[PDB]
RNA sequence: AGGGCACCACCAGGAGUGGAGCCUGCGGCUUAAUUUGACCAACACGGGGAAACUCACCAGGUCCAGACACAAUAAGGAUUGACAGAUUGAGAGCUCUUUCUUGAUUUUGUGGGUGGUGGUGCAUGGCCGUUCUUAGUUGGUGGAGUGAUUUGUCUGCUUAAUUGCGAUAACGAACGAGACCUUAACCUACUAAAUAGUGGUGCUAGCAUUUGCUGGUUAUCCACUUCUUAGAGGGACUAUCGGUUUCAAGCCGAUGGAAGUUUGAGGCAAUAACAGGUCUGUGAUGCCCUUAGACGUUCUGGGCCGCACGCGCGCUACACUGACGGAGCCAGCGAGUCUAACCUUGGCCGAGAGGUCUUGGUAAUCUUGUGAAACUCCGUCGUGCUGGGGAUAGAGCAUUGUAAUUAUUGCUCUUCAACGAGGAAUUCCUAGUAAGCGCAAGUCAUCAGCUUGCGUUGAUUACGUCCCUGCCCUUUGUACACACC
């Protein structure tokens, strides 16, 4: 019920965290993944994003 | 109740070609089998989703890129049939993998 | 602090009553989803479980995953008061 | 840092014994939470009533 | 439900991602190797290979009534919308993952490495495998590490034929 | 006496051409030089660990065959093991 | 010492860069702070285009989100929150004034936890970079040697390749190369399609006319698959024929062919390493440090952008093979919103940026034929820093955002700098390639001079060598093996 303990994340990198690991820089966003980088390099597999070319 | 059309759309969307066109030539074979007049499975153009990331986790070594893809096959069957013996025989041998949708028309 | 009784009444009853609970680590939330309180509340509550037995917490990308053990049925038991091995809660109380 | 909390009784009143009757003046609210309020500086501390309050004293 | 086609199966395979992180960290303690997920009108399944059903089911369907629970109240699932069933990976010696776990509870009971890393080796290549091979790396009672390899048989490294007979 | 914009109006010894008087620094035409790594192959601890740590942390090569045996031992336990709790018992 | 290989080497050249102005990164300097890592293989790199957040830094202010155990203090109230005033950037009961509210949830201590973008990447894991995508690596049996080891794995020729042919105390194999997978190129052969088109016309409708250009209805049409799509296949194997070679492996030429540069391009990629980078990607992590006056967390403001200067990646130019104006006018890869505001057509208003009313699209359907730019034609200019160039700066109008000042960006008018082709040096590159040209995506509320891909226009020069540089092999020398640091 306190008034002071939060500011506007509506937009922008802090309005946005990495859905395994809540980091804020690398975030991948296309296709609505939300994860970053490093984490989508590990899970990529297992979502179904391969190398072929 | 006696031999009524529906004028359906089934909408196969997968990952997997191989299943996908099993479950729509399934489709068509019972279709096929049971003399409903169809559209055969029109084929969308496959969708790549590309995911270009550096390769390193920090920022360190040559600017190595890596390209992933998801590959998305899309198909779709149309049929007019009767929809109570359709369904009689369409929610068995329920496919895995692939992502079907059955949309009623009167077009 | 003051997580006043009635708010932790009604984490440990849903807690019995579902037998699990998930919170989302998510601080700040300040209203979890099936419980009628706050995360911050829920999450508190469940470690001040956990540090004494009663619950084990799992992790797992952001969602904070609280099952009751047998520790936990007897004590929740003898907290809320419910009757005296009629009611496991929930495991297993509908399915046999 | 907070208040003592001195070991108060029922306060604010006078008594129910003192020549011969009971003393409790300040008649009655539609305030549940009937009570007498603080009383700092010409102002009372209203709790019960969210947005309307208009008796000032 | 009015979302794209696009969009759906990326978050289908986050899904999957989600619940295979999930049931690593929680049934690793009775070998969980895998995860397949089947979607079906007004059912989805849960399947969980794992190399023993019986601490993954509990005692009077405990321990999956609880991940039944769980993964539903995650997933807002409503209930009886989503089922999880066990089975028991046959061939537990081609399994990467099993082996690996094995190797680590192995070592979190205090054995040496070339006592354990052979003995998954050679318990890995009786059990009807091509080849084998463990890798070991970090510090054992020095403070400077190393990595030391432990290979029986024949493997291959380069080409489609890894994505295809090689499970790491 | 204030300060602020008001004293940085009227501060003397600020502004571009009266930092053009002042040649510059020969600390700004440097690189940093290698960043220690002309001895990197030494090891600056200066611990060159004893060959007894390294033998009870790895495994020695006079225990290779003691190693290989029980672990020869226990693969054949694990292959007893699944062989006889498929369909028995 | 010898022999190889490679446009991250050279040759023959192209296009540059290095000079100019801006842009961005690094150092230095300055600063309250200008957070920091990194010095071929750092320097438009950390996906690092930071107004807040990010954020790690600086000046300040809260909160505990200090579990649990034990001991005190509580019910005669342990504790909690607050109106208004002082206070404060603050509409923080932060703290007081004051007197209300509260009710084993605490508070105060001691252990013990917990959190940390705090340290150590020289304690580590994982991942990545590099050696090196170079061609390298290994064992079985046999030979040699007391042995460590060695031969196989090689003089030559060949190949992109330890690729083969050959030679042969070795023979027969395995990893790596190749095969493989993905993508591009061909299929009037198959299967088809109102989410792709085409031809007719059941239908109609125009304009010039007497058939040319069109606009529209798929049980309010018929048919087809060439073009497009994607399934199944086919196809190239260097075929064939000459020449050359030890009549080998192969190489060159010609013809055929969609394709004859491994058919083009990638993905994957051995043995081992490096004190390579990352503890600041992670609820990966040992240890240490910190933990209520916090290095936790949050909020406000500032900073990361600060400017005598040195360096790197770039963008824009120095014009006539051009600028300007008008007109012509053509792509391909993407992406997109209700699991809430994304891509936006059309209509209207505005010089413009933009506003507004609607619409379509969860997408081969609609944005979108993304009518892109270079380009082409016709004009204006006319060798003058000029109508080249558009830095710097003034004023105004808008959009995004809680917030634009240290100009977020866009528009309009004005201002109109250096720069006349760049020493020394240095980079990339062998065909749909270089170069020019834009477009989409990424990050994104806004911001592209960046990157990742895409297509448009499309050359010159070589099809070699070991001269330079780097790497590899062999021989050789070694008092080195932590291996020349
Ligand atoms: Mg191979
Ligand atoms: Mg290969
Ligand atoms: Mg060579
Ligand atoms: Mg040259
Ligand atoms: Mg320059
Ligand atoms: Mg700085
Ligand atoms: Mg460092
Ligand atoms: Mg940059
Ligand atoms: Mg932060
Ligand atoms: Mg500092
Ligand atoms: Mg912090
Ligand atoms: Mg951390
Ligand atoms: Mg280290
Ligand atoms: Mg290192
Ligand atoms: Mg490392
Ligand atoms: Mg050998
Ligand atoms: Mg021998
Ligand atoms: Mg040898
Ligand atoms: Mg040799
Ligand atoms: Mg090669
Ligand atoms: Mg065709
Ligand atoms: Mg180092
Ligand atoms: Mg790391
Ligand atoms: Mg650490
Ligand atoms: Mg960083
Ligand atoms: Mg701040
Ligand atoms: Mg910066
Ligand atoms: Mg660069
Ligand atoms: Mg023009
Ligand atoms: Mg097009
Ligand atoms: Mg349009
Ligand atoms: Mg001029
Ligand atoms: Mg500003
Ligand atoms: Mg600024
Ligand atoms: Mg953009
Ligand atoms: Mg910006
Ligand atoms: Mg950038
Ligand atoms: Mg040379
Ligand atoms: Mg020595």
């Amino acid at each position: 019920e306190n008034v002071w303990f939060s500011h506007p994340r509506r937009y922008g990198k802090g309005s946005r965290q990495c859905r395994v690991c809540s980091s804020h820089t690398g975030l991948i966003r296309k296709y609505g993944l939300n994860i970053c980088r490093q984490c989508f390099r590990e899970k990529a597999n297992d979502i179904g994003f391969n190398k072929f070319r | 109740q006696q031999q009524q059309i529906i004028k359906i759309r089934i909408t196969l969307t997968s990952t997997k070609v191989k299943q996908l066109e099993n479950v729509s030539s399934n489709i068509v074979k019972n279709a096929e089998q049971h003399n409903l007049v169809k559209k055969g499975p029109v084929r969308l153009p496959t969708k790549v989703l590309k995911i270009s990331t550096r390769k390193t986790p920090n920022g360190e070594g040559s600017k190595t890129w890596e390209t992933y893809e998801m590959r998305i096959h899309k198909r779709y069957i149309d049929l007019e049939a009767p929809v109570q013996i359709v369904k009689r025989i369409t929610q068995i041998t329920i496919e895995p993998g692939v992502d079907v949708e059955v949309v009623v028309a009167s077009n | 602090m003051l997580m006043p009784k009635e708010d932790r009444n009604k984490i440990h009853q849903y807690l019995f009553q579902e037998g699990v609970v998930v919170a989302k680590k998510d601080f700040n939330q300040a209203k979890h989803e099936e419980i009628d309180t706050k995360n911050l509340y829920v999450i508190k509550a469940l470690q001040s479980l956990t540090s004494k037995g009663y619950v084990k917490t799992q992790f797992s990308w952001q969602y904070y995953y609280y099952t009751l053990t047998e520790e936990g049925v007897e004590y929740l038991r003898e907290y809320l008061n419910l009757p005296e091995h009629i009611v496991p809660g929930t495991y297993i109380q509908e399915r046999n | 840092h907070k208040h003592k909390a001195v070991k108060l009784a029922v306060l604010s009143y006078y008594k129910v014994d003192a020549e011969g009757k009971v003393t409790k003046l300040r008649r009655e609210c539609s305030n549940p939470t009937g009570v007498f309020l603080a009383n700092h500086k010409d102002r009372l501390y209203c709790g019960k009533c969210h947005s309307v309050y208009k008796v000032n004293a | 439900a009015l979302i794209s086609k696009k969009r759906k199966l990326v978050a289908d395979g986050v899904f999957y991602a989600e619940l295979n992180e999930f049931f690593t960290r929680e049934l690793a303690e009775e070998g969980y190797s895998g995860v397949e997920v089947r979607v079906t009108p007004t059912k989805t399944e849960v399947i969980i290979r794992a190399t023993r059903t019986q601490d993954v089911l509990g005692e009077n369907g405990r321990r999956i009534n609880e991940l039944t629970l769980l993964v539903q109240k995650r997933f807002k699932y409503a209930p009886g919308t989503i089922v999880l069933y066990a089975e028991r990976v046959q061939d537990r010696g081609l399994s990467a993952v099993a082996q690996a776990e094995s190797m680590k509870f192995k070592l979190l009971n205090g054995l040496a490495i070339r006592r354990a890393a052979y003995g998954v080796v050679r318990y890995v290549m009786e059990s009807g495998a091509k080849g084998c091979e463990v890798v070991v790396s970090g510090k054992l009672r020095a403070a400077r590490a190393k990595a030391m390899k432990f290979a029986d048989g024949f493997l291959i490294h380069s080409g489609q034929p890894v994505n295809d007979f090689i499970d790491t | 006496r204030p300060s602020g914009n008001e004293g940085a109006i009227r501060d003397k010894t600020a502004g571009r051409r009266n930092n053009r008087s002042k040649d510059v620094t020969d600390s700004a035409t440097t690189k940093k030089s290698n960043t220690r790594r002309a001895t990197d192959r030494h090891s600056r601890t200066g611990k060159t660990d004893t060959k007894k740590k390294v033998n009870q942390g790895w495994g020695d090569d006079k225990k290779e065959l003691s190693a290989e045996k029980e672990a020869q031992a226990d693969a054949a336990a694990e292959i007893a093991e699944d062989a006889a709790e498929a369909e028995d018992a």
